[PDB]
């Protein structure tokens, strides 16, 4: 699974996700990646999110939309919503993985509960940051 | 606020003990090149939709990452690819699942969003739709890599 | 307070285009299925068993666009989809794009209970269901004159 | 499309949805019915929901989960959440249809913005109600 989120100079948010699934996958199995609100969500009023992980738990917990709803309805910051979903709710259901998120104010978060997540981010005009392991 | 991009190439069990620096630098170089492409597009005033589409197309093209070229193998030694894109301005979205004959699933997902009234297409129906919109059929072998084939053989032995 | 609700679809249902006998057949079908569920809930049956059985009955009933009585695609085929979710475990099962399974809601529950997965599509979903002992049906078992005539009317307009 | 929601005597919620799609559908199109949080959702902490309508707008608005989130995070009543989703948000996105919902307290709602919705409901130990029109 791979993905991208962005906030443009016009204040628009977008998200995209793509995957080949899992080694040795049961043919016809669908994970969170192609499912709106599970592995991919964007709304100018809140956040853009792309997820990666074990799949089934991100569907059951509607992980990408849940970030948006915690912020929009719950009043949580992006940091608070990311902690709640990735570090508390997903593990409670036996889920592992992470996500990338940008809110309408340009805050960026790359939470993961796994040993690693291949990732990078950068503000327009600035030097990018890359990561594989935990900080 | 300021324009910004983030990308990922997957979360999982990645350990220094199991990895080499040569492998690590290949991933860092790939992530850096893709995020810099997106940063430059944002700086030039390109849309968030065009930026995430291009970043994911490049992650698909890159055989290091499990999407498009470099996809994992199913139990049946096939590739089944899935993708989604969403526009936060219109709340439109497009998605494909179970596609085997489209080089860039994220571009097929964007075709569903932009050139149909629909959100999600699967399998043969998704491919026939994409072919009618001018996307080319590819051999499913174009995604296949020795690294992912060896991972399938090891998962079977396990 | 145990309770069931069911639906058989929302849309442009107009008195002007309906007959009283048609309305009575819908009312009889809805009443019979909601009463089945009420009596299951009264007997202490689970919410999951109740929603599964109510949807199985709506599938079997040719008046409703699910299972027997499914609408036709552009290609004169049937493509059926279903989902079930258990609020106690937050487990879910779903199938999309299946043509050779009589009761899609039972195939959805099979994904939930007899696999680690949530969603299966197309021939892979069907092959999984068959491997788990669900029967393969002829794709024409869902076909009805009423729904075929609606496809011909859609082609005229 | 058809569906059912229930709250049992043990306090468990469940939802199910099933469809044949739309007359003259493009083969391979997927609507909200098989998508968790779009056409079907259940959580013992909030609500069980099954949706029916034009499909795409229920996916884009995650209608079934949105009811749950408006209640759980927004503090909306089931009636308030149903009014917001079915009468305001879905029509704003060009959508039409309805849903059935039961909350963890045994409140039941069958909102729809269409001319009709084939529907019924009943409490354990009481008489059922059916409906076709508004
Ligand atoms: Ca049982
Ligand atoms: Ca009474
Ligand atoms: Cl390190
Ligand atoms: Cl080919
Ligand atoms: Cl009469
Ligand atoms: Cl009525
Ligand atoms: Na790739
Ligand atoms: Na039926």
């Amino acid at each position: 699974t791979v993905g991208a989120v962005a906030l443009d100079l016009d204040g628009n948010l977008a998200a995209a996700t793509s995957t080949g699934g899992w080694t040795n996958k049961l043919p016809g199995r669908v994970g969170d990646s192609p499912l709106v609100g599970a592995g991919c969500y964007a709304n100018n009023a809140s956040v853009a999110v792309s997820c990666t992980g074990t799949g089934e738990v991100f569907i059951r917990a509607l992980a990408a939309y849940d970030i948006a709803a915690l912020m929009d309805y719950g009043g949580l910051s992006l940091a608070e919503a990311c902690e709640r979903v990735v570090m508390e709710k997903l593990p409670a259901l036996g889920g592992s993985g992470g996500l990338i998120a940008i809110d309408h104010e340009g805050n960026v978060a790359l939470p993961f509960n796994t040993e690693g997540m291949y990732r990078a981010w950068g503000y327009a005009g600035d030097t990018p940051t890359t990561g594989i392991y935990r900080e | 606020g300021k324009a910004v991009i983030a990308i990922h190439g997957g979360a999982g069990a990645i350990s220094r003990a199991q990895m080499s620096l040569q492998q690590e630098l290949r991933y860092i170089e790939a992530l850096s090149a893709i995020v810099e492409t997106g940063q430059k597009m944002l700086e030039a005033g390109e849309s968030a939709l065009d930026v995430v589409t291009e970043a994911v197309r490049l992650l698909e093209e890159c055989p290091l990452f499990n999407a498009g070229i470099g996809a994992v193998f199913t139990r049946d030694e096939t590739h089944e690819l899935d993708a989604c894109v969403m526009d936060g301005n219109t709340l439109k979205a497009g998605a494909v699942a179970g596609v085997s004959h489209l080089r860039n699933p994220v571009l097929a997902a964007r075709l569903v969003m932009e050139q149909s009234p629909h959100v999600m297409m699967i399998g043969e129906g998704a491919e026939n739709f994409a072919f009618a919109r001018g996307m080319e059929r590819v051999s499913p072998e174009i995604f296949s890599t020795s690294l992912r084939y060896e991972q399938l053989l090891a998962a079977r032995k396990e």
